């Protein structure tokens, strides 16, 4: 089990790394907002940078995480260079995504899918 | 220790002797091609495209029959090999009919195929073809005939395998035609199989012709479910909608054969569907409704009666997940009358020990046992695979076959005893010459019926049968390990209702008539409102309206076997389970999901969500049943037998009589086959 | 000289034979394999750590002077356990001659930016980026190069689906382009072509 | 210089697969079993994952087949059963494994079909 | 045509059509095929 | 021949017809169903018998190499006439 | 709130389940012939913890691991489970 790493030595490294992208994105939101002139507050945009960081808690791997912190770091700069445009931001909130229900019955009505 | 070492093209490899040249390659992974040879016909050696070169030897030798001698190198990618196959391919090809384009054969054709690989790419032949005349062998197969290239594996098959001396050659020289020489119908069990063996588009499937092609089909490896063997068994699809049925090699169950019913009774998928939940309307008509109310329906008289009030039914194609669930659902009520149309006796040990209801030599063991004893059962028609077995080791291993029952035609002589079941006293007493017989042998096989077991004195013959396996056993000369004692069982759903503790028959609803019935794909007519008192709710879960789906109450729309990953087992006790080929359809939903959904409707939620989770709920009921393709060892033979002498009940005078008696009574015994238009064709070709 | 078969060329093997022998040789602490295939192709099979040593050796020794990097890319084999296959296709202007330098990674182990041995390397790495996922350290500037902005996987991994997992349309109500998942009016239909004879003996593997 | 990593291989969250798609398919391994119309042995060598099939409906417009499941087409070759588990436990696919079936080795003899006393002696030839 | 006149046959068009989009005469695409499935018609008569 | 259903529908060679009370034929309103006229099992079966003096013909659809593979028909049987399964052309053996 | 169905999972070989094979042998006979109408269901699968599953009124069921019990032990946990009815 012994393997090249790409950044972080251990998890401990790993999750510095995390924290800083965190603070990154964290401050980047109000001018996203502002430059790309959503219409969404700095508090949803916010609540779903931290939707996004929640979703990979679990993991333990710190190859893993260096490749998540460098997945989120070409993110950000997507975004801070306006390279992304204001349909790539609002592909987050999956505004016209209709509801899926998530209980056994709801699905049993609609079809097959489990 | 008498291996002998043998080279193919300088690579050693150590071969049993009597192995042939063909078999030596195969070794080392090379195939040799071939047309007339197939492993498991008798060696033929007439088509020459098995030509292969001996290193020194002058002359090609044909591989398939060759046997191979010590230090011998087979050349197999020679130039001598290569032209052989070269000059071969071209005689082949010299009369064969420019129809690729319009035969069926086309993108999974042999001829083509090895003609790509091991024949020139042009033609010299500069005459005119043969022309044959087609002939009429029945509604399954077409013939093509000048399409066929004399390879006699139809022939060795319908000798060998279906036991039926129908098909030869008539005429020699380049006239040599095979067929029947008069007008006859192959009608045999067995008979769609030489669509499969057949290498070349000269047999081909009457309702497959022309509807698709070999590489735009997606292959669902799955089982069949239209008798109790589980052949393995492929269902071609396209664009949602299955195409055809084909074999799926399993040498321990079904080989590479299927039974006629299961290979053509696929078209009774696509009629009498139930696409949509029914109720019944101030009228008293079924009409369409949602699941939402259908089910609501359910559950409010659910959610009024317990105990005995509550029965259910559970038909032949019933897979082992919805068996389970209904199970649970019904006892969260306190039912416990959950039970089957196939009877099978509860005297003595009952279903407590698996050993009383399996075939516990295996279908693989039949070709270890000297003697078999076939007791008030038609395997021809009940287990036609299972028949196909017992065929091949009376063929092969001058297996000794006797009957106690009606003279069926079983396609091998046998030895028939009488038809009277007090014949089964006078074998255990002494009496019977074939006494002597069942003692002087090492591996006896006892097997009866599951249909005999369906008369009113089923419990006296089986304790009979299970009599006289066990005074086998304990006279000894039969090993610890061979088992003796089998059920032959029919219906695909039975051995998991047993395992799963469901009653066997419907006994239990006669003598407590419920309020509320579930019929789970019960289309026997085993009970009726005459059965039932008159204001009686009967739910009809299943997947085709015909005898249960019009005296119901509510109907609702299940999956058939194609349409969903189910578990079934064999008669031996093997579990297998399906692959959804297509989803079920309309609105009609996994069978085990809508019993779920029912008991959240009715505050009595099971504790599963997903198939992975029901899976895990039979194997808290017997583990054996998440043991897929592994035959599982039963065995207190013993106490069963012990428990079965002490009630003694009279056994009746009437004589056994199947109840398929000629192949007319084979084609139609579910509610798929009979809503099949192709099976209807059968009955109709073998009775006018 | 059959009118329908290619030519051998065996000079040209055997000169490409005595180079592979003599690259093995001097960089004996990296190269796994050497091979020349049938149609006068050189390749250097390594370990990733000579990514460097070895591209700087072929391209500023004096018997190789592989000055131009033509193509570089990547493979995705899932059976292997280093599933990615990296390929360096370079050229010699002065030998007129070409070879191709292979090493191996998988889904967590970076690979040496080469862009200091060819600046031509820059793009290659990042399309190897986009499209497989294969980290390069020490690149100047890594980011996607031909996927959409945001997009999500690595579509040429063997596991990706053909047709993805969303695809894009106009909104009205938001006035916008949005992406929602892949539904398609006419599936893909999969054909299975492989004919079950084998076709070429002269590769059968061993059982 | 290297590291210690203990952890199973996860790759799941680095695949840029949707959640769907992971937790919800069941992925069976399976070598394919021989196509009956054919005597070639050459599309049995090589162990196949593949998904579990979804639905497909009739298009409206011209009756074609649609599809909402992206993984319909999806089939992996794999040289042993092992490099096929170790694929789908890496991607968080849950799996069914099916053991390679081989074909009997047979007793073929062609003097059989001309025995003296034996079933064997066949007919016609 | 007035020199090598068209081969005749029996199906050919006698009036050419010129491009009929946009007109009550243009091409509206349908599925040439039959339904698949045949469903279960439940009985007439209340027999329950 | 192209006839037309209760609804006026009219069915295609192939039976293609929506039935009384399938929505889809709103499609047609304000234009129309486009329905080839000359249906080929009617073209063909209004070809004449082919008398041949041999016990076995070739068909290759006429044209020479513009029709298609050519292909040998037997002629033993009385009962019926040998059938080109290309073109659909048939042949009988005089006497 | 009665008992209505036993169930004995085992293994036809290994030691664990030789207790249970024991009991089997030797006490299944008599065992039924007191409760003719309790289904006691059988179940042998290979390499299983010996388990009795009993099930009670209303679906209610509790298991008991039999691993490693002497035939002595088992007619104790089955005599538990025919007599302190739950
Ligand atoms: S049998 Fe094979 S070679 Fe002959 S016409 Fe049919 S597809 Fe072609
Ligand atoms: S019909 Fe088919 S199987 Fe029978 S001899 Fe001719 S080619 Fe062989
Ligand atoms: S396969 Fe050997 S002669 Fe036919
Ligand atoms: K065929
Ligand atoms: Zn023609």
């Amino acid at each position: 089990t012994s393997v090249k790493p790409i950044f972080s030595r251990d998890m401990n490294e790993a999750k510095r790394r995390v924290r800083e992208l965190y603070r990154a994105w964290y401050r980047e939101v109000p001018n996203t907002v502002h430059l790309f002139q959503l219409d969404i507050s700095v508090k949803q945009g916010r609540d779903k940078v931290r939707e996004m960081f929640k979703k990979n808690a679990h993991i333990t791997d710190p190859r893993v995480v260096d490749l998540l912190v460098i997945k989120g770091k070409m993110e950000l700069e997507e975004t801070i260079k306006v390279w992304k445009q204001r349909t790539h931001v609002m592909r987050f909130f999956h505004e016209t995504e209709a509801p899926r229900p998530k209980d056994f019955l709801s699905k049993f009505y609609v079809g097959h899918d489990p | 220790s008498n291996l002998i070492e043998v080279f193919v093209d300088g690579q050693s490899v150590m071969v049993e002797p009597g192995t042939t040249v063909l078999q030596a390659c195969e070794k080392v992974g090379m195939q040799i091609p071939r047309f007339c040879y197939h492993e498991r016909l008798s060696v033929a050696g007439n088509c020459r495209m098995c030509l292969v070169e001996i290193e020194k030897a002058p002359k090609v030798v044909a591989a398939c029959a060759m046997p191979v001698m010590k230090g011998w190198n087979i050349l197999t990618n020679s130039e001598k090999t290569k032209k052989a196959r070269e000059g071969v391919m071209e005689f082949l090809l010299a009369n064969h009919p420019l129809d690729c384009p319009i035969c069926d054969q086309g993108g999974e054709c042999d001829l083509q195929d090895q003609s790509m690989m091991f024949g020139s790419d042009r033609s010299r032949f500069l005459e005119g073809k043969r022309a044959v005349e087609d002939k009429n062998i029945g509604p399954l197969v077409k013939t093509i005939m000048t399409r066929c290239i004399q390879c006699t594996r139809c022939i060795r098959f319908a000798s060998e395998i279906a036991g039926v001396d129908d098909l030869g050659t008539t005429g020699r020289g380049n006239d040599m035609q095979v067929g029947t020489y008069i007008e006859k119908m192959f009608m045999s069990e067995l008979s769609g199989n030489i669509i499969d063996i057949c290498p070349v588009g000269a047999l081909t499937s009457k309702p497959y012709a022309f509807t698709a092609r070999p590489w735009e089909t997606r292959k669902t490896e799955s089982i069949d479910v239209m008798d109790a063997v589980g052949s393995n068994i492929v269902v071609s699809t396209r664009t949602g909608e299955v195409m055809r049925i084909l074999p799926r090699m399993h040498e321990d169950i079904n080989e590479e054969w299927i039974s006629d019913k299961t290979r053509f009774a696929y078209d009774g998928l696509k009629r009498q569907r139930l696409t949509e939940p029914m109720v019944r309307n101030e009228k008293g008509l079924l009409t369409h409704t949602t699941w939402e109310d259908a089910l609501s329906r359910v559950a409010g008289m659910l959610q009024s009666f317990q105990g005995n009030d509550v029965a259910a039914i559970a038909g032949g194609l019933v897979d082992a997940e919805a068996l389970i669930a209904l199970k649970d659902l019904l006892n969260r009520v306190d039912s416990d009358t959950l039970c089957t149309e196939e009877v099978f006796p509860t005297a003595g040990a009952g279903t407590d020990l698996r050993s009383n209801y399996l075939l516990n030599t295996t279908i693989a063991g039949v070709e270890e046992a000297d003697v078999v004893l076939l007791v008030g059962t038609n395997p021809r028609f009940e287990a036609p695979l299972f028949n196909a077995r017992i065929r091949k080791s009376w063929l092969h291993n001058d297996l000794k076959v006797a009957l106690i029952g009606s003279p069926v035609d079983l396609t091998y002589r046998y030895d028939h005893l009488g038809d009277s079941p007090k014949i089964l006293q006078d074998i255990a007493s002494g009496s019977h010459p074939f006494s002597q017989v069942l003692q002087e042998a090492k591996k006896p096989m006892v097997i009866l019926g599951s249909s005999a077991l369906q008369r009113n004195d089923g419990a006296a013959i089986l304790a009979a049968v299970s009599n006289i396996a066990q005074k086998i056993r304990t006279s000894s000369g039969v090993t610890g390990d061979w088992k003796v004692m089998n059920i032959l069982h029919r219906i695909a759903s039975q051995v998991a209702a047993l395992d799963l503790g469901y009653k066997p028959g419907v006994e239990a609803i006669q003598k407590n008539p419920p309020k509320m019935l579930f019929l789970l794909g019960a289309d026997g007519g085993c009970i009726t409102r005459q059965d039932l008192p008159k204001d009686c709710f009967i739910v009809y879960q299943g997947h085709h309206g015909d005898v249960g789906a019009p005296i119901a109450d509510v109907i609702l729309p299940g999956a058939a076997y194609t349409e969903k990953s189910a578990t079934y087992v064999n008669t031996e006790g093997r579990a297998q389970q399906t692959k959804v080929a297509v989803t079920p359809p309309g609105l009609a939903r996994e069978d085990w999901k809508i019993i779920r959904a029912l008991s959240e409707i009715a505050g009595m939620t099971l504790p599963y969500d997903t198939l992975d989770q029901v899976r895990n709920r039979l194997e808290e009921v017997s583990p054996n049943l998440v043991r897929y393709d592994d035959v599982e060892g039963a065995n207190y033979f013993q106490q069963a037998s012990e428990l079965s002498k002490l009630v003694n009940q009279q056994l009746l005078a009437d004589p056994l009589v199947p109840p398929q008696l000629t192949i007319k009574d084979f084609y139609m015994t579910d509610s798929i086959s009979r809503a099949s238009q192709t099976m209807a064709k059968c009955v109709k070709a073998v009775t006018e | 000289t059959r009118p329908t078969v290619r030519p051998r060329n065996d000079v040209a093997h055997k000169q490409l034979s005595a180079f592979g022998e003599y690259v093995a040789e001097i960089l004996p602490k990296y190269v796994q394999q050497v091979q020349v295939s049938c149609f006068n192709e050189l390749e250097i099979c390594i370990h990733p750590d000579g990514v460097i040593p070895v591209l700087t050796f072929l391209r500023d020794h004096s018997n190789a002077q592989f000055k131009s990097l033509a193509d570089l890319t990547a493979v995705d084999i899932p059976t292997r356990q280093n599933r990615f296959e990296i390929v360096y296709n370079l050229l010699s202007l002065r030998f007129n001659s070409r070879i191709r330098v292979k090493t191996y990674t998988d889904e967590l182990t970076p690979i040496e930016s080469s862009v200091p041995v060819y600046k031509a390397a820059n793009w290659y790495e990042r399309e190897i980026w986009d499209m497989f996922g294969v980290f390069f350290a020490n690149h100047p500037d890594l980011r996607r190069i031909l996927t959409d902005y945001g997009f999500e996987g690595h579509p040429f991994r063997k596991d990706f689906p053909l047709s993805g997992y969303v695809e894009l349309r106009y909104d009205d109500e938001v006035k916008r382009v949005v992406a929602e998942p892949v539904e398609l009016a006419q599936e893909f239909r999969k054909f299975d072509l492989n004919s079950p004879w084998e076709a070429f003996p002269a590769y059968r593997q061993p059982p | 210089q290297l590291i210690t990593v203990d952890e199973k291989l996860d790759i799941t969250t680095i695949t840029g697969v949707p959640e769907e798609h992971i937790k919800t398919r069941k992925a069976r391994i399976f070598v394919p079993a021989r196509n009956n119309m054919q005597s070639g042995v050459n599309n049995t060598k090589k162990w196949k994952m593949e998904f579990d099939t979804r639905e497909r409906w009739e298009n409206p417009l011209m009756g074609w087949a649609s599809t909402a499941d992206p993984l319909s087409n999806l089939v992996l070759t794999f040289s042993t059963k092992e490099d096929a588990v170790a694929f789908a436990e890496k991607n968080g696919w849950s799996y069914d494994v099916e053991e390679r079936k081989v074909p009997k080795p047979k007793s073929k003899s062609y003097g059989a079909n001309f025995s003296w006393n034996k079933r064997t002696r066949v007919s016609t030839k | 045509p007035t020199v090598k006149p068209p081969t005749a046959r029996k199906f050919i068009w006698t009036n050419h059509k010129f491009n009929l989009s946009g007109t009550p005469q243009q091409y509206v695409p349908y599925s040439t095929t039959r339904k698949k499935i045949q469903e279960w018609v439940p009985p007439s008569t209340p027999y329950k | 021949g192209v006839r037309t259903s209760p609804t006026g529908e009219k069915v295609t060679h192939t039976g293609q017809v929506y039935d009384d009370g399938d929505y889809r034929k709103v499609r047609f309103v304000g234009r129309q169903k486009e329905v080839n006229e000359n249906f080929a099992i009617d073209l063909i079966a209004e070809q004449p018998v082919s008398q041949v003096g041999s016990r076995v013909i070739s068909c290759d659809g006429g044209g020479g190499a513009l029709g298609h593979p050519r292909v040998y028909i037997n002629l033993d049987k009385e009962t019926k006439t040998g059938t080109c399964g290309y073109c659909g052309l048939q042949f009988r053996q005089q006497h | 709130l009665g008992l209505r169905e036993i169930r004995i999972h085992l293994c036809q070989r290994s030691p664990g389940s030789q207790g249970v094979r024991d009991f089997i042998e030797k006490r299944y006979v008599e065992l039924k012939k007191a409760n003719p109408d309790l289904p006691i269901l059988i179940r042998e699968c290979s390499d299983v913890q010996p388990k009795l599953w009993a099930r009670y009124a209303f679906g209610q069921e509790k298991n008991v691991s039999l691993n490693n019990f002497s035939a002595d032990q088992v007619t104790r946990a089955l005599e538990n489970v025919l007599s302190s009815k739950a």
